[PDB]
């Protein structure tokens, strides 16, 4: 069920890659963990300052 | 007369003699680490400034 519709699954994979590239930065809350771990150390260091 | 930053430290001062503005930046600081192999092998060392 792969060699018979290889073009269809390839087009679907390309569409999925394109839509996840478009929606990777669609919302500012997508990269929540990296921003949180940046802020929780930067604000702590500045508060120590 | 002067100014601070987000660090709440005086990083900008104005001299009352003239009308210029003088920045405040600290001089060289930081820890030091010594790079060395095992003392049984050799006594040659290296100095790293952080």
């Amino acid at each position: 069920v792969l060699y018979e519709n290889q073009k269809l699954i390839a087009n679907q994979f390309n569409s999925a890659i394109g839509k996840i590239q478009d929606s990777l930065s669609s919302t500012p809350s997508a990269l929540g963990k990296l921003q949180d771990v940046v802020n929780h150390n930067a604000q702590a260091l500045n508060t120590l300052v | 007369q002067f100014g601070r930053d987000i660090a709440d430290t005086t990083d900008a001062v104005r001299d009352p003699q003239t009308l210029e503005i003088l920045d405040i930046t600290p001089c060289s600081f930081g820890g030091v680490s010594v790079i060395t192999p095992g003392t049984n092998t050799s006594n040659q060392v290296a100095v790293l400034y952080q």
